[PDB]
């Protein structure tokens, strides 16, 4: 409801964006290993 | 114009987070199932 709120929501979104990228990368390593 | 720029950034991040979470969830299902066969 304000510039500050939008910027705080953006911060939250970009932290989530990071977490998904990291987890995706970790899942990809686990998935390749699951091919023995 | 700043407000409009931030609102568009919110929308863009949500859309991209939606794509990422969908990918993460696909991989979680594959990993979870392959790992517990």
């Amino acid at each position: 409801a304000s510039l500050d709120e939008l910027q705080a929501e953006i911060e939250q979104l970009e932290e989530r964006n990071y977490a998904l990228r990291k987890e995706i990368e970790d899942l990809q390593k686990q998935l390749e290993k699951l091919g023995a | 114009a700043s407000i409009a720029r931030l609102e568009e950034k919110v929308k863009t991040l949500k859309a991209q987070n939606y794509e990422l979470a969908s990918t993460a969830n696909m991989l979680r299902e594959q990993v979870a199932q392959l790992g517990a066969p």
